[PDB]
């Protein structure tokens, strides 16, 4: 079947000092599908990390190709467009939907602790939603092995967003990946929730912070916030990486498992 | 603009 090979770019998804995401079409099928495209003038290990994700929470990856510097890495489109999106400024979103979406990141980043992968830059602008408001982990350019060979590999390179980062990255020269992921998706709970961000950085410099471990929750955002899931977010945001709750053990949480959301 | 699969 001619043609088929043959996707037209119809639309930018996203620019930056990196290149370009475009929304390619196919001429044939019409299927949709985002193409990254990187100048050449890093994508060796994204594209290597990105042929082992196979989840239905995580964006596919469907292959690259390159024509002399300029690198063309396909994968799955996703219509619905940044989680980012669907969190109103200072007010979040409804309980419910927050629950669906945190259930479904717990399950994208359990599935990739599982095959040792951590992404290290959790935050709502990089949680994609699909036609049927589906989660989708996206963006693996500053993911990396922390297990390999059933051998954990503790981290030192400081990567990430400052307000999603976990105060160990900061303080310590090395810790384990798996926390910091766990935070990361603290925070993103507190922001689907409280529709606003709780500190610039995780410091005992920083006003915000030192309230939360003196824990002042009658102050934003945290008073916006329901005492069931609020409950949980003193289990996540623990400085202590050593004494942050687990997935396993968010997987047990009140609010976790609090029926919330009817079916669609 | 366009690209090849
Ligand atoms: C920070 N928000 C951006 C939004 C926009 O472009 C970015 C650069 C960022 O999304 C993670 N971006 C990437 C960066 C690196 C690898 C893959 C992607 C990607 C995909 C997609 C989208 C996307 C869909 C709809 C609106 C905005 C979008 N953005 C992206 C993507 C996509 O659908 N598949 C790719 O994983």
């Amino acid at each position: 079947v001619p043609f088929v090979e043959d996707w037209d770019l119809v639309q930018t998804l996203g620019e930056g000092a990196y290149g370009e995401v475009q929304l390619a079409v196919n001429r044939v099928t019409e299927e949709a599908v985002a193409v990254k495209i990187v100048d050449m003038k890093n994508i060796k290990k994204e594209i290597c990390i990105n042929k082992m994700l196979n989840h239905e929470n995580v964006v596919k990856f469907y292959g690259h190709r390159r024509e002399g510097n300029i690198q063309y890495l396909f994968l799955e489109y996703c219509s619905g467009g940044e989680l980012f999106d669907r969190i109103e400024p200072d007010i979040g979103m409804p309980e419910p939907d927050a629950q669906r979406f945190f259930h479904q990141l717990m399950a994208g980043v359990v599935y990739l602790h599982g095959i040792g992968i951590t992404h290290r830059d959790i935050k709502p602008e990089n949680l994609l939603l699909d036609e049927r408001d589906n989660l989708k982990i996206s963006d693996f350019g500053l993911a990396t092995v922390f297990r390999y060979n059933n051998r954990e590999r503790l981290l030192n390179k400081m990567c990430g967003t400052l307000p999603y980062v976990a105060p160990e990255l900061l303080k310590r020269r090395e810790f384990h990946a798996e926390p910091v992921d766990v935070w990361s998706c603290g925070i993103v709970l507190t922001a689907m929730l409280a529709g606003e961000l709780p500190w610039d950085q995780p410091s005992d410099s920083c006003q915000e912070y030192s309230d939360w471990k003196e824990k002042k929750t009658y102050l934003n955002p945290w008073k916006k916030i329901d005492s069931a899931p609020l409950a949980l977010l003193h289990k996540i945001l623990v400085e202590n990486p050593s004494a942050r709750i687990t997935i396993p053990d968010i997987k047990k949480d009140r609010w976790y498992n609090k029926p919330l959301k009817k079916g669609a | 603009a366009s690209v090849s699969a």
